[PDB]
RNA sequence: UCCUUGAUGAUGUCAUACUUAUCCUGUCCCUU
RNA sequence: AUCGCUUCUCGGCCUUUUGGCUAAGAUCAAGUGUAGUAUCUGUUCUUUUAAUAUCGUCCUCUACCGAGGACAAUAUUAA
């Protein structure tokens, strides 16, 4: 059951930027200790 | 476009900085002049569209139709088009919600979303195309419809506002010419009188409409809410890719209602030019307004020098009549304000260089000063902040005692009128380019009008053809030709008779026609060298041609007028049009398109004639019929057939549609040549069936056209019911949704495949392409050149070794014909060689396709043809006889099969590369492309009438040739109802009773269903036991095969495999039956079984399968209670035997018994209850359990036959309301036996 | 089947997408917000999300210049709006 | 001999010049073999001059 | 919101993403061939391999495009440098490169 | 043949061609070897498997495309670019005769015929207003029931007064796709509705609109009665609107005349044909190409335009009271009581 | 000094659920 | 105060960082169904008949060898 109600957090753009910084889809892992 | 928007942001900024240009004294003058005009005409202002307006849904339907016409040509749509069509369909499906929405936007909305701009490139100038939001566009379109309807009711626009509904632009020029002629003493120059013709424009009329003053004038006209909407709508943001500005000064041309604003602002400036007095004299009184070029009195005509005045959208045309006093006074004023001491007015004066030297305007000082002075006086009447009039864009022409001509140019063509009283010296009338325009009072021709096409319209047509040659869908050959035909008929049906008087336009037509033909040829690559056949272009699109129209003197060669046919006698060569003539010259369009003067004379005639016809047809009380209407179908100014438009009652509310279609150029990106007309109101206005008909007659007739094609390769008996099928090609969803226009660089000739296949016996000729002429792969096809899609077609037609299999199927069939005629001729045994299989596609040599082994000797004859008669002679050549079988693929140059046969005989028997066992054999040549066959060789007695009948049989029954023909029809997508396999239809019924074994097969009662109601009430469908009815019409033996319900476990919805189970059971029955009782013919009642049985009897190749037009009542035989109880009570499939001729053949002929049985079964099918009563009237009459029908003497059989005959005939006459006492015997036969 | 009412989530994704892609790539921003087109994203930006749009209360000299320009340029809110420094919709609404 | 020594030096073993100076591929060629074995107007023009002389 | 974060994170195109995966695959096949060669040298099997390239082996063999240091006014023929300590029981691939 | 157990049942895998004949369906590239010693001996990969009788079979059973299967594959990416001469599209086509992936042609064909075709048919069948055991099926607009066809009344506000339908029991999609027994039973209903409407003083127009034969709509045969002073003008309106119909510069010579020949032997089995009939005398026919510039209604637009009816009636309909207003069938039944031929039990 | 060789079977397989170089689309619902 | 080590704050280096051009290069859209691949869960091997295909001897041909034919059971699957 889905409820329509005005929230409290009210997600913003800088929250999207901060949660987008931690995705890390371009940081290759370092080579293993050989 | 980027430079234009830089300059346009500059202009809007300079307007917001430099204030109004309008100089408010001048704006008060404009406003006050408009107020005095509107109170002079007693104008009633347009209200807000009312809440219960009775005409509102009509105008809404009209506006939605005009918005839907924009996205009709294309089929690629983005999101904005999808939203726009969704809103149009919602406004159809709920009109009152849409009208509430429109009226709510008209009351409230005043800020609007941004509009887009792009430019249509017309190659000489650019046209703005505006992109408005869909909701706004619907509201604007309804507003435009309402404004034009209320403006035409209230008579807002006087008749000089020229794009009016009941006037084509050539009718406008014609009315202008006869209005000049019908002015009082207009050509007299005796006391000193001048005529002046000024033609100019309002240079930046659109660009300079101040929106505040526009609000003021619209609040004079319409309600203040409507005027505020129309003013605030013009002030939007214009976007292009980066660029955003605000239209603060000009107007937006692309708004749906901008046409109304333009024509009304032009009315205001017409009041500025003419003055209120002369404009009121032209409009007449409001209680009795006059039409366009007519005054109230002769005295009101000559009151002022301005005589005639029209305004096309931003083009001005005034006519002036001056006495010498007024002329000298106005020249004095011009020379006062602008003196000329060096006589330099004759230098900068432009004259028309189209006309010859005697025909142009002379340069006299008085006439040049008068033209410049009249231009000066009209130029001073307009403030440069409102609009201006420039000398470099205008043309003035003065008719005087020194000038015998006045030149003018009103619509897209120019014309000069010359009176007979002035210098003509030869009163002639022969040219169709002229107009003999008569004076009204005297009913005598005073002047001639000479018509040429303007150079700008010629350059417009040339740029139109240049656009056709661009636009990357220009490699489709029907896209090109249809765009060419549309542009050509737009040009001709606009400029009808002015085209032949203009020689440069005719040369331009020939040049552009050769250019688009060269584009098609380069699309086939064709070569630079000529003798490409013009039959592929001008052939109507129904015969597979392009349907290309023509306006140039092109001729077809005499070598194209050759054709042929192979009948039972042999090959017959027919020829078109040979006595000595070369007059085969492509029927070009000017003869078949009526000139405008004939239109204008004929139209009043046919409308008065139709009025009298429907007046006498309503007093005689009959509704109008298609014949008397067909007398005058394609004739009239609005074209009499327009009275039968789908909706005439809603087109009575569509006003102002000329200017609306002329301003669709700023809304729609597509340019149409019919910007001046529309078929909804004006009619079709051209008809080309005579043109198409004698195009077919000029190319050589239908027979002479189709010999250029692979029509003979398709092997249809006739050409009549052939329908083409562009709905199943590769242009499909994958092609439509293919994204990436570089796809259309390799796959660009794949639309052209069918065309290239169809005309392939002329494109792939030696005399069209000088070429290396390689042989195609496993074929006897030689490809001349590298035609882009022909090889794909010929590989897909001859897929999986079709030449080899056709060859070894004709060899085997001809051997099998020789395998049964041993004891008629002199034989021992026929034998088939096993040569290398690479001999079918070997043109240089061949070896031996059969070898005969004659008993003693054969005095054969001599080499002759297959279609020769006589002359048996020389030496005997024991034991040896060879035939060869050559398969060729002929073209138009070389498909004479007899000449080919004798040529290959004389080339193969007289060399060392091909070695034959004997010198006494024959080769048989077959042209697969034309289905021709012949032979040439040594014919021994009793062989030629065998080979004639044998080849005639094999050329229509070979299963390999069937695969060839069906693959050709497959690749050509060409279909046919009216010819089929020849049925049993009427005349073949006598052949039912021969010595052969013939079957009737009826599967009508196989898949029978019973419907019953469930607990839901919803009706469901359950099967019952069915049967297959097989009947002998020559013995009477019956095969009843009961089809049980169990098989139907597996679909039980629509079935569709029933036909297949029936064909499978018939094939299994013939398989179990011995070879003595196998049928020769199987004739089926239902045509749908003709294809499955022919599949399942491929193991039995000797069975002919025929359909019946003559239907038989064999379904009624299972209505009998014995058969019904045998079927419905059964639980196992079984074959039951019967005989419906019960004991009749002891005393009756098979056909009499069959006719009696058809009478009985048809009476059971219709009479029922009454047939059973009449056939069983007495208890003492009995029937035997080994039989079906009662034992009767022959007279009793005659009695019951006459009775059931009356049962059939009376019920036919009852169900068709016809008398049975007037029927002829053939009609009675067609009622009883089959169906007429 | 595009548009409707704008929620806070779509507007914050629109703000972050203008921060990433700029004010000259609206079809890359409208690919990030379904049921909203590029014209709708551009209009929503310039009409409620540009930080030059004065969402504060109208002062006295602003509404005086508003009445002067609206008497001075009748129903020309796209022309009046850059002079008094408000959105044309806000300008029209406050004039009414 | 000159023309098929030019063929055999370019390692184009999948082509065949017959004795009447027709150049035909022995097999069906890949995209790389077809891009490799495309001759110009010099080779083909000399081949056709030799075809005329052999006629 | 998930697509919003995943598209605000990305900056790389097709070729950069295939080259990063190709670098990881090259590292994996290098460690695999290293393990195979280390086993073949540990048990002791002297299978030699091939090389088919014009350049590339010129790096360890000698000084690639060697320029001699220009000589003058001071004798420098006597002095020399001391080679690096091998120490192949502590030394790692990370150690030669230095910390990231 | 194949089974395809569609969630419980068994459906026999069958394929339809363009001509609507229903056929039972039986159940890296390596560039195979298209040559011999120096000589070209076969093009496709299976040129030596097909016998002549097998070619006759595949020509009779085969659907009418044979170009599209190759054109779809070579229309794709990485196919190279046609550089004018020496590599045309003709020899690009030859180079794509590779080795199919172990009866992959068979699997794809089977998959298309079975799963796609069956799904489309089922979807049409379940949402069909006709074909009795369906989902919507108002069931009280039924007036008649025959051997294989019946009379129905439309689901919407019914453009004219006695608007009725002649509908078969099964999906058949066309009249040319019908067999003669179903067509002769439709003509009996036609000859009865003409005689009923003529005795009321009205006239008859029988429409049949068949769009593209790949969407599987049910066959319906319209009957729209309108007054005799309007029905005498009815051939003129259709003669005018059929020639000013579908795309200009057509191929097939618009306005086929069916007065003597009739529909079955006038339009071939397989292609769309809007057709019109005026009472008992046949009217006109029009083979439909360009399925976007031809409305799917087209006949009620002309009839509702000559009767001056609003456009909501013909496009999208107006729904009625689901039992109350749809008891016009009571009025239609007392009209059709003397003219019923589908029974004799009237004792 | 736990023993301490010249070497032709081992971990699988099947089913279900989640995402394509295939598959088919040019397409619609529902109340006043 | 001076020198050294360790917290803490901050300034300057931080272009060490956005590595071209064209018509903002262009355009802007989806749903369903099947097939294939991967992952997870559950449970199995080693130590008579039917269908299809084809070393010894004898004969003939050609220069001990080769080819051709005939003859003698063999292999697979299921109960
Ligand atoms: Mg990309
Ligand atoms: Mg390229
Ligand atoms: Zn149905």
């Amino acid at each position: 059951v889905k409820n329509k109600a005005p929230a409290e957090v009210q997600i913003t753009a800088e929250q999207l930027l901060r949660e987008a910084k931690e995705r890390e889809l371009e940081l290759l892992p370092p080579p293993p200790q050989q | 476009t980027r430079l234009y928007l830089k300059a346009e942001q500059e202009r809007q900024h300079n307007y917001l900085k430099d204030g109004p240009y309008i100089t408010a004294e001048e704006a008060v003058a404009v406003y006050t002049t408009t107020v005095h005009w509107l109170e002079s005409r007693r104008f009633s202002p347009i209200p807000f569209p009312p809440l219960s307006y009775k005409h509102d849904t009509k105008l809404l339907i009209l506006a939605l139709e005009r918005l839907k016409e924009a996205y009709s040509v294309k089929s690629r749509l983005n999101q904005s088009q999808r939203e726009e069509l969704g809103l149009i369909e919602q406004a159809y499906d709920n009109p009152h919600e849409a009208l509430s929405r429109i009226k709510r936007h008209l009351l409230t909305q005043r800020a609007f979303k941004e509009v887009g701009i792009e430019f249509m490139d017309l190659y000489s100038h650019l046209v703005p195309v505006y992109d408005v939001e869909p909701l706004e566009k619907i509201t604007d379109a309804y507003l435009d419809q309402y404004l034009w309807y209320e403006a035409d009711k209230r008579r807002l626009f006087p008749p000089w506002i020229k794009p009016a509904d009941t006037e084509p632009p050539p009718l406008l020029v014609y009315k202008w010419c006869q209005g000049i002629n019908n002015l009082q003493d207009v050509w007299e120059t005796s006391e000193g009188e001048c005529n002046v013709m000024l033609e100019s424009r309002f240079e930046k009329m659109y660009e300079k409409i101040d929106l505040t003053l526009l609000n003021r004038l619209l609040r004079l006209i319409v309600d203040h809410n409507i005027a505020d909407y129309m003013t605030a709508k013009n002030n939007v943001v214009i976007n292009y890719k980066d660029m955003n500005h605000t239209n603060s000064y000009g107007i937006i041309r692309g708004l749906q209602f901008a046409s109304f604003i333009v024509q009304y602002y032009g009315l205001v400036m017409d009041l500025l030019v003419l003055g209120l007095h002369r404009a009121s004299e032209m409009a007449g009184p409001p209680q009795m307004p006059n039409d366009f070029l007519s005054f109230q009195d002769i005295a009101t005509e000559a009151a002022h020098p301005i005589r005639l005045f029209c305004r096309y959208i931003d083009r001005i045309h005034i006519f002036f009549r001056f006495t010498a006093d007024e002329a000298r006074d106005l020249i004095q004023r011009y020379l006062t304000e602008h003196p000329d001491p060096n006589n330099e007015n004759i230098v900068g004066y432009n004259n028309k260089k189209c006309w010859p030297r005697d025909a142009r305007m002379r340069l006299m000082k008085h006439d040049v000063n008068l033209g410049r002075a009249v231009f000066w006086d009209i130029k001073n009447r307009l403030p440069r902040s409102v609009t201006t009039v420039q000398w470099e864009n205008s043309f003035v022409s003065v008719y005087s005692k020194d000038n015998p001509n006045l030149l003018f140019n009103m619509c897209g063509f120019e014309c000069r009128i010359l009176p007979k009283c002035r210098t003509s010296y030869e009163e002639f009338t022969h040219k169709d380019g002229v107009w003999n325009l008569q004076n009204e009072v005297t009913k005598e021709r005073t002047a001639q009008c000479f018509l040429r096409v303007d150079d700008e319209s010629m350059q417009r047509f040339h740029n139109r053809v240049r656009q056709i040659l661009m636009a990357s869908g220009s490699t489709t050959f029907t896209k090109i030709v249809n765009k060419w035909n549309t542009a050509l008929i737009g040009l001709m049906t606009y400029f009808r008779e002015a085209v032949v008087n203009t020689q440069e336009l005719l040369d331009l037509l020939v040049k552009c026609e050769n250019k688009i033909q060269t584009r098609i040829k380069i699309g086939l690559n064709s070569k630079m060298p000529s003798r490409f056949p013009p039959v592929v272009f001008y052939t109507p699109k129904e015969l597979g041609g392009l349907g290309m129209l023509s306006m140039g003197h092109v001729l077809i060669p005499q070598s194209d007028l050759r054709w042929s046919k192979q009948t039972d006698v042999g090959i017959t060569h027919f020829r078109s049009g040979m006595s000595h003539e070369e007059d085969q010259l492509i029927p070009n369009l000017y003869r078949y398109i009526q000139p405008w003067e004939s239109e204008f004379i004929d139209s009043q005639r046919v409308w008065a004639e139709y009025a009298l016809k429907r007046q006498e047809a309503i007093a005689q009380n009959r509704r109008l019929t298609l014949e008397d209407l067909e007398d005058s179908w394609d004739r009239g100014i609005p074209r009499i057939n327009t009275l039968f438009q789908k909706d005439r009652h809603t087109l009575a509310y569509d006003k102002g549609w000329r200017v609306r279609t002329d301003f669709k150029q700023y809304q729609v990106l597509k340019q149409n040549p019919f910007w001046w007309t529309h078929q909804r109101h004006d009619g079709k206005l051209w008809n080309l069936n005579n043109y198409r008909t004698d195009m077919i007659q000029a190319l050589g007739g239908v027979e002479g056209i189709l010999e250029h094609t692979l029509f003979k390769g398709t092997y249809f008996p006739t050409w009549e019911g052939l329908f083409w099928e562009k709905a199943s090609g590769f242009e499909e969803s994958m092609k439509w949704k293919k994204l990436t226009n570089a796809q259309r660089s390799g796959l660009n000739q794949i639309p052209n495949r069918r065309f290239t296949l169809w005309w392939s016996p002329t494109i792939n000729r030696a005399n069209v392409y000088v070429g290396f002429q390689v042989q195609l792969d496993l074929t006897g096809i030689f490809m001349h050149g590298k035609i882009p899609t022909l090889k794909i077609s010929l590989i897909q037609i001859f897929r999986a070794h079709l030449w080899q299999k056709i060859h070894e199927s004709i060899v085997m069939d001809l051997c099998q014909v020789f395998d049964q005629e041993l004891d008629a001729l002199e034989i021992e045994t026929v034998q088939k060689e096993t040569i290398h299989p690479r001999k079918s596609y070997k043109m240089n040599s061949s070896c031996a396709d059969i070898l005969l082994f004659a008993s003693y000797k054969w005095n054969v004859s001599r080499p002759s043809l297959l279609a020769d008669s006589k002359d048996v002679m020389d030496s005997t050549t024991t034991q040896k006889y060879w035939i060869d079988i050559q398969l060729r693929w002929g073209d138009y140059d070389s498909h004479d099969i007899e000449r080919y046969a004798r040529a290959k005989f004389l080339d193969y028997t007289t060399d060392n590369m091909s070695i034959y066992p004997s010198p006494t054999g024959v080769l048989i040549a077959i042209d697969l492309a034309y289905n021709l066959h012949s032979a040439y060789g040594n014919w021994f007695p009793g062989s030629k009438p065998l080979i004639q009948q044998a080849m005639a049989k094999i050329m229509k029954a070979n299963p390999a040739l069937y695969v060839l023909r069906e693959r050709i029809r497959k690749g050509l997508q060409l279909y046919s109802s009216e010819p089929t396999e020849p049925y049993l239809s009427s005349q073949n019924y006598g052949e039912l009773f021969s010595n052969q074994i013939i079957w009737f097969v009826d599967d009508t009662n196989v898949y029978r269903v019973t419907i019953h109601k469930t607990f839901e009430g919803n009706l469901t469908t359950k099967p019952i036991n069915g049967a297959i009815f097989i009947f002998n019409p020559r013995t009477g033996q019956l095969f009843l095969k009961i089809i049980h319900t169990s098989v139907w476990a597996g679909q039980k919805r629509l079935g569709q495999l029933a036909k297949w189970k029936t064909a499978e059971e018939v094939a299994a029955l013939i398989r179990s039956l011995p070879v003595e009782e196998q049928p020769k013919q199987i004739i089926v009642t239902r045509k749908g079984m003709l294809d499955p049985l022919e599949v399942h009897l491929l193991d039995f190749p000797n069975i002919v399968i025929k359909g019946s037009e003559l239907q038989l009542p064999f379904q009624a035989c299972l209505k009998v209670e014995k058969f019904g109880d045998l079927i419905l009570k059964a639980t196992e499939p079984q074959m039951v035997l019967f005989n419906l001729y019960d004991d009749w053949l002891k005393t009756i002929s098979s056909y009499t018994a069959f006719s009696r049985l058809i009478l009985i079964l048809r009476a059971l099918h219709v009479n029922n209850d009454r047939a059973k009563v009449i056939l069983k009237p007495d208890k003492t009459t009995i029937t035997e359990p080994h039989h079906i029908w009662p034992t009767l003497t022959d007279e009793e059989w005659i009695k019951v036959e006459v009775q059931l005959k009356d049962l059939i005939l009376a019920d036919y006459g009852k169900k068709n309301n016809v008398n049975v006492a007037s029927l002829t015997q053939s009609e009675i036969r067609d009622i009883i036996l089959g169906m007429e | 089947i595009k548009g409707g009412v704008w929620r806070n989530t779509e507007d914050e994704i629109l703000k972050a997408a203008v921060m990433k892609y700029g004010k000259n790539q609206w079809s890359r921003i409208a690919s990030l917000l379904h049921r909203k087109s590029a014209k709708q994203c551009k209009a929503r930006w310039y009409e409620w999300l540009d930080p030059s749009i004065k969402k504060t209360e109208w002062s006295r000299e602003e509404e005086e210049k508003l009445l002067h320009l609206a008497k001075l340029m009748p129903t020309q809110w796209r022309t009046i709006a850059p002079i008094i420094g408000r959105t044309a919709a806000q300008c029209l609404e406050h004039y009414e | 001999n000159m023309l098929n020594l030019l063929i055999h030096r370019k390692n184009l073993n999948y082509l065949h010049l017959d004795y009447n100076f027709n150049l035909k591929p022995v097999k069906t060629l890949t995209t790389k073999e077809r891009k490799k074995s495309r001759f110009g107007n010099a080779f083909h023009l000399c081949r056709e001059v030799l075809r005329l002389t052999k006629l | 919101l998930s697509e919003a974060r995943a598209r605000l994170a990305n900056t790389q195109g097709k070729k950069a993403k295939r080259k990063a995966r190709e670098k990881q695959l090259e590292e994996a096949r290098r460690l695999a061939a290293l393990q195979k060669r280390r086993e073949l040298r540990a048990a002791g099997i002297e299978i030699q391999k091939k090389r088919k390239r014009k350049r590339g082996v010129d790096y360890n063999a000698e000084i690639p495009f060697e320029k001699k240091p220009a000589l003058g006014f001071y004798d420098t023929s006597e002095e020399n440098y001391q080679a690096l300590d091998a120490d192949f029981r502590k030394l790692r691939q990370q150690d030669l490169d230095g910390e990231l | 043949s194949g089974v395809e157990n569609e969630d419980q049942q068994e459906v026999i895998l069958v394929r339809t061609d363009q001509s609507g004949r229903v056929w039972p369906v039986n159940t890296k590239r390596q560039m195979v070897s298209t040559h011999e010693e120096r000589e070209r001996v076969r093009y496709f990969h299976d040129d030596d498997n097909l016998s002549l009788n097998d070619l006759v079979k595949n020509e009779k059973m085969g659907t009418a495309e044979n170009q599209n299967k190759l054109f779809m594959r070579m229309a794709s990416k990485f196919m190279g670019k046609t550089d004018g001469d020496y590599y045309t599209l003709d020899d690009m086509f030859v180079s794509k005769a590779a080795e199919r992936e172990r009866l992959g042609e068979e699997e794809e064909n089977q998959r298309k015929k079975a799963i796609a075709e069956h799904r489309s048919l089922a979807a049409q069948m379940e949402k069909c207003l006709y074909c009795f055991d369906s989902s919507q099926f108002p069931k009280h607009l039924i007036v008649a029931i025959g051997v294989k066809v019946y009379l129905c009344l439309p689901n919407v506000r019914s453009l004219t007064e006695g608007h009725c339908l002649i509908v078969p029991l099964q999906h058949h999609r066309a009249a040319t796709l019908l067999d003669e027994d179903i067509w002769e039973e439709i003509q009996m209903f036609r000859k009865s509705l003409v005689k009923m409407f003529e005795d009321k003083g009205l006239d008859c127009i029988f429409l049949e609109t068949n769009m593209s034969m790949k969407k599987q709509y049910h066959m319906v045969y319209e009957c729209i009665p309108l007054p005799k002073e309007v029905g005498d003008m009815a051939p003129i309106y259709f003669k005018k609107a059929i020639m000013e119909s579908d795309e200009e510069w057509s191929m097939n010579k618009k306005l086929i005349d069916l007065s003597s020949k009739d529909i079955r032997k006038s339009v071939p089995r397989g292609l769309p044909y809007f057709s019109v009939d005026f009472g008992l005398h046949g009217g006109f026919a029009h083979v439909i190409e360009d399925q976007h510039k031809f409305p799917h209604y087209f006949g009620k637009e002309i009839i509702g335009g000559m009767l001056d009816i609003e456009p909501r009636l013909w496009r999208k309909g107006i729904r009625e009271s689901f039992e109350d207003q749809r008891k016009k069938a009571l009025q239609f039944a007392q009209w059709w009581k003397p003219y019923d031929f589908t029974k004799s039990k009237n004792y």
